[PDB]
């Protein structure tokens, strides 16, 4: 399963 | 997911220390945050905790974290009236939303240096035949109850006269019924034995 | 640092109308959130968005919709389908959907079945008791705001033309005058305490001011009484030796 | 930018008349846009599939293109690859005796 | 042996042709098991190995929501990187991202990874301590400072060291026959003449899994690293892999050379000679 949160560069 | 905070509410006397609990899932922990939520304000973050066994501190407030058993305690030393608030706990896992508990609501009762409990009748400034009763200057052991009638009674309120370093509790009762008098307005509350009832 | 804002502070609508609540943040946050709170209850998550052009339902999404065309904005629509729209609505944001959130100031939304239920407040000031002055050498004024709906009011005390905060206590919330009945009108009380010598000066002017949020121009009004629009209702008293 | 490495081969050892798969593996290239065709006697084969785009530790891309086929003694098979690092399409012949 | 789970994300801008194309794929060891393509009709994370189809609808719903969020984040990043490098809107550009985890033979955490490239070149990577970042250049420094101030690593470390390993363990158990298998190579050798006084010996390994293999040539017992042509290991398409190594020898001396094959599926290395 992949990450459940995301963040921009 | 389930975050459990306890107690729901609690009351402490100004100067006493207090603590409450947050219970959260014991698996897949990513972070815990604590918020303070005052009346007429929004939640404001106090602490974020990710390391088991770490302790955080801000002012008189502090928090601990135990991820193995899924517990965090929040401590307030020498509590002050300004600390009255709802404290929220929130739990992060592998997701983009936190699980919030339902909060613990703290009421810090102020110290009253010289109580002088009394019930005063106030007259309207313009329209005649109108009046209210002011129960005032009692200490914080006194609890005000609602009336058993169609009489209106507000809760205990604290005002602060800053320049005089003076605080006092009060409650307001009013009604337009013929039987309503300040002698009887707060009958449904247990009033201090030496409460002053001014003559005519 | 920037901030996160919501507008307007008070919203009032007739049942069956759609309304959109604004939420804006220049905090450089990618994740935004919508909560509602009922009196006595906790926060309940309606919708969230971790990044522009993406949103996901919370636990109580039925009857709501959102969009996220822009990083800085996350508007919430309360559709007619929502069964209990009346609530306090809070927006929040965080850098990337972990760790602490930042909350806006919140919007209080009230919906009513009938517009004839809207009433402005009546405001009255009651002057200090002479027994109080003699017993304590202090003087308490009481303001009563009574018979208003919705409970969208802001009360302030003005002394000699300047708003004051020292010696003031206002009830945290209005009280329903007919608790079993809904909708019902509300009442609110506040106290201002001053020195006896200060009250005994006839040059001093005291005023209780209630800002009431009610109907706008778009609302239609055919009733007998005056249209209960947004307005300031006030009462005043002067010192007396 | 990096130019593709091209290998043309069968899934199983080739035997005339026996069903098999014909593969074209392109690797080590960048950027990912690439054109790959399988040819029989110089003509493009219609029903050709390919794997999902992935990449190696050094970030270069790789792809497998494949189709079911039955080799014979006379039919010639080849892979044709075009990529921005190539001035013209590159043709690689299937050589079963490699 | 050891195992790994890796996710690979590619986003390519296409000037004048709409939004970037996003493709995501996931692997356990050398076996792919899921994909997402922003251009496909389904708009879902999809299975690419039989054993993952055992997961129920909640798994596929959740992985679809998460990968769609990934897609939009890397779409934004393309625009952000264009600004960091002061590039025009005329060119196509690529953002790549890989993350995942390794476990040892006890299936306990061994190492985690999380790293990015822009246009085929390293951009930023999480270091092995899962606490600090390596910034390729001055533009990556901007990202590094942002992710440091925001504590991204402390949150990533919870995934890479915990959640990632749990999923890998689950997948290894549920895909046992496919993933916990070893296929030893079938080997043989071919012989072609280069010139009248020289020949090529090519050593073959076929039908092996996992992809890790070593082929070396010796001449009279001495390694021939410089004169050995290797080809990239390649997939047969049925879950196994192929590889060969060649050497040019003087004709008539083929007897001096031996090919050596090392693979996890062999009790001992193989030696091959030309017959």
């Amino acid at each position: 399963g992949i990450l459940g949160f995301v963040f921009t560069l | 997911l389930n975050v459990e905070q306890s107690p729901q509410s609690l009351h402490v006397q100004e100067g006493d220390s207090t603590n409450f609990t947050c219970s959260f899932p014991s698996s897949n922990f990513y972070a815990l945050h604590w918020y303070r939520w005052e009346t007429a304000k929004s939640p404001e973050a106090l602490f974020v905790m990710t390391l088991n066994g770490d302790e955080k501190k801000k002012g008189r407030i502090s928090a601990t974290l135990n991820t193995k058993e899924g517990y965090s305690y929040l401590y307030i030393k020498g509590s002050q009236p300004e600390d009255s608030a709802t404290y929220l706990c929130a739990f992060d896992t592998n997701a983009g939303k936190s699980t919030f508990g339902d909060g613990t609501t703290l009421t810090v009762k102020p110290n009253i240096q010289n109580p002088d409990p009394a019930v005063y009748q106030l007259r309207d400034s313009a329209s005649s035949a109108k009046s209210v009763c002011l129960f005032t200057d009692f200490d914080s052991q006194t609890n005000v109850s609602q009336s058993k009638d169609d009489v209106y009674i507000t809760d205990k309120c604290v005002l602060d006269m800053r320049s005089m370093d003076f605080k006092s509790n009060s409650a307001v009762a009013w009604s337009n019924k013929s039987d309503f008098a300040c002698a009887n307005a707060f009958n449904n509350s247990i009033i201090p034995e030496d409460t002053f009832f001014p003559s005519p | 640092i920037g901030g996160i804002t919501q507008s307007p502070k008070y919203l009032f609508r007739k049942e069956g109308q759609n309304v959109t609540l604004s939420c804006e943040q220049n905090l450089n946050h990618d994740a935004m959130y919508w909560y509602r709170q009922d009196p006595g209850q906790g926060l309940r998550l309606i919708y969230y968005s971790q990044i522009v052009n993406d949103f996901q339902k919370g636990d109580i999404a039925a009857g709501y919709s959102v969009s996220r065309e822009k990083k800085e904005s996350f508007p919430l629509t309360v559709t007619s389908a929502q069964k209990n729209p009346t609530a306090f609505y809070l927006c929040a944001s965080s850098i990337f959907g972990q760790r602490e959130q930042y909350f806006g100031p919140g919007t209080r939304l009230t919906v009513t079945e009938d517009l004839k239920n809207v009433f402005p407040p009546e405001v009255a000031v009651f002057e200090p008791s002479e027994a109080e002055i003699s017993h304590t050498q202090k003087a308490t004024l009481v303001c009563l705001a009574t018979g208003f709906y919705p409970d969208h009011v802001e009360l302030s005390w003005w002394v000699n033309g300047k708003e004051v905060h020292s010696g003031v206590c206002t009830d945290p919330q209005p009280l329903k005058e007919q608790p079993a009945l809904n909708d019902s009108r509300y009442a609110l009380s506040s106290r201002l305490r001053v020195s006896a010598t200060f009250w005994q000066n006839p040059r001093n002017h005291f005023r209780c001011q209630v800002q009431f949020y009610g109907l706008s121009e778009n609302d239609e009004w055919t009733q007998d009484r005056a249209k209960p629009v947004t307005q300031i209702v006030s009462a005043e008293a002067w010192g007396r030796a | 930018q990096r130019t593709p490495k091209i290998q043309v081969y069968s899934r199983h050892p080739a035997e005339n008349g026996k069903s098999n798969f014909l593969n074209c593996y392109v690797s080590g290239f960048h950027p990912s846009d690439i054109e790959v065709d399988l040819l029989k006697n110089g003509e493009r084969i219609e029903k050709v599939e390919h794997s999902d785009l992935s990449f190696s530790k050094d970030w270069s891309f790789y792809l497998l293109y494949y189709t079911e086929f039955t080799p014979t003694e006379k039919d010639e098979y080849a892979c044709r690859v075009n990529h921005v690092t190539l001035s013209q399409p590159k043709i690689v012949k299937w050589d079963r005796d490699m | 042996g050891s195992h790994s789970m890796r996710y690979f994300f590619t986003s390519v801008s296409r000037p004048g042709r709409g939004e970037p194309r996003f493709i995501a794929v996931g692997y356990v060891d050398d076996t792919q098991f899921v994909r997402f393509d922003s251009d496909a009709a389904s708009q879902r994370m999809e299975p690419r190995a039989p054993w993952i189809e055992q997961e129920g609808p909640e798994y596929w719903d959740g992985e679809t929501r998460k990968v769609k969020a990934h897609s939009q984040t890397h779409r934004v990043d393309l625009g952000t990187l264009r600004g960091y490098y002061n590039q025009s809107e005329a060119g196509s550009h690529t953002v790549q991202r890989m993350y995942g985890c390794d476990v040892g033979s006890d299936w306990r955490f061994l190492r985690g990874y999380h790293q990015y490239a822009y246009d085929g070149k390293d951009y930023i990577a999480l270091k092995e301590d899962l606490r600090s970042w390596t910034a390729a250049d001055m533009a990556a420094q901007t990202t590094k400072h942002k992710w440091e101030a925001a504590h991204v690593a402390e949150q990533l470390r919870a995934y890479l060291e915990g959640t990632c390993v749990e999923w890998l363990r689950r997948y290894l158990e549920n895909g046992k026959e496919t993933l916990q298998r070893t296929d030893a190579p079938k080997t043989h050798m071919t012989h072609h003449a280069v010139s009248d006084h020289e020949a090529t010996l090519r050593c073959w390994a076929l039908s092996f899994y996992p992809a890790e293999i070593t082929l070396t040539w010796q001449r009279d017992g001495e390694d021939q690293t410089q004169d050995t042509e290797l080809v990239e290991t390649r997939p047969a398409g049925d879950g196994t892999f192929q590889k060969w190594a060649a050497v040019v020898v003087p004709s008539g001396q083929e007897q001096r050379y031996t090919c050596h094959v090392q693979h996890e599926g062999l009790p001992k290395p193989l030696t091959l000679r030309w017959e």
